[PDB]
């Protein structure tokens, strides 16, 4: 919508 | 990665077409993002089955489900928000359509895969009674069945199954969430001296509870003894006690040691009947009647002999067809009245239809009014007009939740909403141990400040607060000018780490910006913190916290000068007590005391839902559970560049002889003098408050870069940036040439305005906010 | 039983507090006073009173003067003695119709739009004059 | 009107209505699948308990006291700076 | 029947030690002697007494002969 983070897939962990 | 995926559909023969429906929903982005909605808790949770962040719609129903998923190794992977489904079915009536719907969870298992939908108990009652052939109930495998689901499951070589809440057992959950920071950890190494120690007073005693074997003194801590659980080297059912509980929990060597080891009414309720005071008058008779029941009877009776007679044989009656006879000696008066409605049916029909359409309504209309209309309205119908009284009788009848809403809306009506009774043991509110539950909330605290140096007012500031729901230890306290922006986000949680050692494991957070934004989420899934969301408008998901706030206001904030309490009557305020004239507090000093509240006043205080202090309790809480060393974030440089945000595209290029182009400036390092990493991207970080300073990714190591105006652009932050940014496109608005946003006209631009009102704000702010940097980098 | 059963000291640290401490321009909370009266009482080495006590004698000392000393002049306005007439001047309202009338403005509590284009317009501004006697809106 | 159970928090009884309506608090629920001997035993521990922290509001007045007294004096400290 | 509480002696440690013989015997004294005082007077006690046919003393102040046992 507005203002509204596209609904991506975060990859987790500490590179 | 493709090879086994394709040696899975051979072995299992899945068509053409379930194999491509199985590559788009493995290579896909989810379908939409998870909406808060009214009555669900939402958020994000990190996956390292998946090894990525998964979004679940509701915390007590489908995130159970995810916790099951992830540590159950007949799953191998599990997509969320798969690509919509046509589901086609025939309705009541009869005709076929074609419904789109999107599947909570797409699972993939070591032997099948499918569609996975997750509802609750009442919702798949209510789907079932509106809908007789789309959701039915198998009690063979005790199951809920979707006709359509199914059908496209069976016409694909998938499967479909709809997950509910009753089947879920939350001991399970309990426990998964308890050993959860010991599943992410990837080196699990106990010492093999402790390990045998444990070994051995494990194999001396079956059935140890825990509480009775962490109390013994074996040179170990908790830590060894719940990662030799997570190993399987100690059996503990996580299933049926939860671990935080140890004092219910027996402990076995193995499997098979543990499960052998393990292997009348009327008068009643009339009792229920009565009132205290009938109680009262039953015991009278009683103590009447009983001298007549023994014999003896009194010389001196006021009470007439006919009641005395009905008393008695009402008790004979009693003992005999009923069992005790002092049950028939109960009045009951409630039953006595005369609750027949006084006034006409139409009167009471006209009454309820004005009570509906003219006073809740958008308008606070009071209650004369209505009654006057009412009444005319009756005098046209010739009916009995009721009373004013009647009229604010019923009123008072319908108080509430929907009246409040319907007359004020729902903000205010939400004080009246509900409250959520626990009937079984659920996952507790507040958490298990110190660091699983932390809630995170702003605030605009009520004390004016002035300038430090020239002595001008320069508002409220903003307090951020996270902390933890179980010790209710104020875990983290930050103080900034500056309105709800990530930067509050990065300092509280730096503190955090800092000061403390880690972070929290679930982080409530209320549907902000900032946490919308990309890079708290980002920081979230590098730290592996599950995200929940609080519903819009709803207030109590964080009240643990948000009282907090008021704490703050009568112990530390509202005894201060200049404070913005009598501003909450706008109407009665005077230049004599304006507190922008008696304001005399600092940033730095206001979070010095402050940090000094949160940190040895409130955390030493008793608690009235711990009957400790906070502090004692995080320290039994992390004894019980663990330290969990393993999960300790240390605060170095690699912390500094890791909490540090970015743009959003993530990497730049490296122009030769000009560096990387980060928010319109330019920066430069000597490595990329090199032409390896030169004109190619590289990973970009950006130090809001120190914009002459960046990090770029370059040869496996974060490297700093210098602006080339490192004398004009040092220590500023990055909303002064923007700021001059649109005072400097405003100021070449008005004229006609179109020159470009440079970085030379931004440096000309600070190091020639000194006197602009907004600027000069901009810079106080910022001077004063470095003061509480200072006193949290120990100074 | 007149009589106070709180020593004298006690008493007039506690008045000493109220006065200085409870009555400025912080809105203190009634806790934090009595605590901080109990810490110089202790110091004092007098006996030192009870909660109940300090919010007894403070509803004993409300009125023009708490008010102002709290809140403010435009607070206390409600706390105001009334002026009530042992003789009898010329009259408040009036003797007749057009004697004293008063002039006021306000603002009306109600949003309103424009009659060509539909926009939200603000709240509008009545001004009202009253025949004071007769209470009549002239 | 109003009764309770000594051996158990999680229990209340209230005249509603003509009707000895059981109530439920929250030791109910955290306190479900138990015996009903240590149940009671919980439960004494509990009324104690809420009620020894009541008696403790003079050590949090004594610290809230003495922080109040510091912030005061860096207030005059700061007042007369200025 | 033995009640422990940290409440101070009331009808409340009375009403509840009965309980507790009733538990482990299944019937009632029918005769029950109790302390003196106001703070042993309720309606619960007494009709609860009443209900099962069982009657209550009361001791005398200041003479602890009849509690001498
Ligand atoms: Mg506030
Ligand atoms: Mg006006
Ligand atoms: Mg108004």
């Amino acid at each position: 919508k507005v203002g509204k983070r596209k609904p991506k897939r975060d990859p987790i962990g500490v590179q | 990665m493709k090879e086994q995926f394709e040696q899975w559909v051979a072995r299992l023969q899945i068509s053409e077409a379930g194999q491509k429906i199985i590559e788009k929903v493995r290579s896909s982005e989810p379908s939409r993002r998870v909406g808060g909605g009214s009555k669900n808790v939402s958020g994000r949770y990190p996956s390292r089955k998946m090894g990525v962040t998964i979004q679940f719609e509701s915390h007590r129903v489908a995130l159970p489900i995810i916790y099951q998923l992830e540590h159950d190794k007949d799953v191998l992977e599990f997509y969320d928000q798969p690509p919509q489904i046509k589901l086609d079915y025939q309705a009541s009536n009869g005709r076929r359509l074609g419904v789109l719907h999107t599947p909570d969870l797409f699972v993939i298992r070591t032997n099948s895969a499918g569609w996975e939908e997750c509802k609750t108990e009442q919702d798949l009652k209510k789907l079932a009674e509106k809908n007789p052939n789309r959701y039915f109930y198998s009690e063979e495998n005790n199951q809920w069945h979707s006709l359509p689901g199914e059908v496209y499951a069976n016409q694909f070589g998938l499967y479909h199954r709809i997950h509910s809440d009753r089947e879920i057992n939350w001991v399970l959950q309990r426990n998964l969430q308890f050993l959860e920071d010991y599943y992410r950890s990837e080196s699990l190494v106990v010492e093999e001296a402790i390990a045998q120690s444990l070994l051995a007073i494990v194999s001396s005693q079956p059935g140890i509870t825990l509480a009775e074997l962490l109390n013994r003194s074996t040179g170990a801590k908790s830590d060894d003894i719940y990662t030799l659980i997570i190993q399987e080297q100690i059996y503990i059912d996580l299933n049926a006690t939860p671990l935080a509980e140890p004092e219910r929990c027996l402990i076995f060597r193995d499997e098979q040691t543990a499960s052998a080891y393990r292997l009348s009414t009327e008068s009643w309720q009339r009792f229920h009947q009565a009132s205290p005071e009938d109680q009262a008058e039953a015991l009278e008779r009683y103590k009447t009647i009983e001298p007549y029941l023994n014999g003896h009877p009194p010389e001196n009776e006021t009470i007439p002999a006919r009641t005395i007679r009905h008393w008695k044989a009402k008790y004979l009656i009693a003992i005999q067809k009923y069992g005790c006879g002092y049950i028939g000696l109960l009045s009951h008066r409630s039953v006595k009245g005369n609750r027949q409605r006084k006034l006409p049916e139409d009167t009471l029909a006209i009454m309820e239809k004005f009570i509906l359409e003219d006073y809740e309504t958008l308008k606070q209309k009071r209650m004369w009014e209505v009654h006057a209309a009412l009444v005319r309205a009756c005098e046209e119908a010739g009916v009995i007009a009721p009373s004013y009284k009647a009229f604010t009788k019923e009123v008072q009848r319908r108080t509430g939740y929907e009246q409040t809403k319907k007359r004020q809306g729902r903000r205010a009506a939400y004080q009246h909403e509900s409250f959520y009774w626990e009937l079984a043991i659920t996952t507790p509110r507040h958490g298990d141990r110190p660091f699983e539950i932390g809630h995170i909330a702003h605030t605009e605290l009520d004390v004016e400040l002035v300038c430090s140096d020239t002595g001008r007012n320069l508002g409220r500031p903003w307090a951020t607060f996270l902390v933890d729901a179980y010790s209710r230890r104020l875990l983290a306290v930050y103080l900034t000018f500056d309105s709800p922006s990530y930067r509050s986000c990065l300092m509280v949680l730096r503190i955090c780490v800092k000061r403390h050692g880690r972070l929290p494991q679930i982080v409530v957070v209320d549907n902000g910006a900032e946490f919308h934004s990309v890079y708290f989420e980002t920081l979230l899934a590098t730290f592996e913190c599950t995200k929940k969301q609080r519903p819009p408008a709803k207030a109590r998901f964080g009240s643990v916290c948000e009282r907090l706030f008021g704490t703050s206001n009568t112990q530390f904030v509202h005894n201060l000068l200049g404070n913005t309490q009598i501003t909450r009557n706008v109407r009665q305020v005077t230049k004599s007590v304006n507190p922008k004239n008696l304001a005399v507090w600092t940033l730095g000093l206001l979070y010095e005391y402050l940090c000094a509240w949160a940190y040895e006043v409130y955390d030493t205080d008793e608690h009235p839902a711990l009957f400790q202090s906070p502090r004692d309790a995080f320290a039994a809480g992390m004894a019980i559970g663990g330290s969990r060393v393993h999960r300790m974030i240390p605060y170095d440089e690699n912390f500094q560049i890791l909490t540090l945000p970015t743009t959003s595209e993530g990497k730049a290029k490296v122009q030769v002889g000009r560096g990387i182009k980060i928010n319109y400036i330019y920066y430069w390092s000597n490595s990329f003098r090199d032409p390896q990493i030169e004109n190619t991207s590289v990973q970009i970080r950006y130090d809001p408050f120190n914009i002459g300073i960046a990090y770029a990714f370059v040869r496996g190591q974060w490297v700093q870069c210098i602006s080339q105006y490192y004398a004009e652009l040092q220590g500023r932050s990055e909303k002064e940036l923007k700021l001059a940014s649109i005072e400097l496109r405003k100021h070449y608005s008005n004229h006609t040439q179109q020159s470009k946003v440079s970085a030379k006209n931004l440096a000309e631009f600070l190091a020639s305005v000194e006197a602009q009102e907004a600027l000069l704000e901009q810079r106080s702010y910022d001077a004063e906010v470095k003061e509480v940097f200072r006193v949290i980098e120990g100074g």
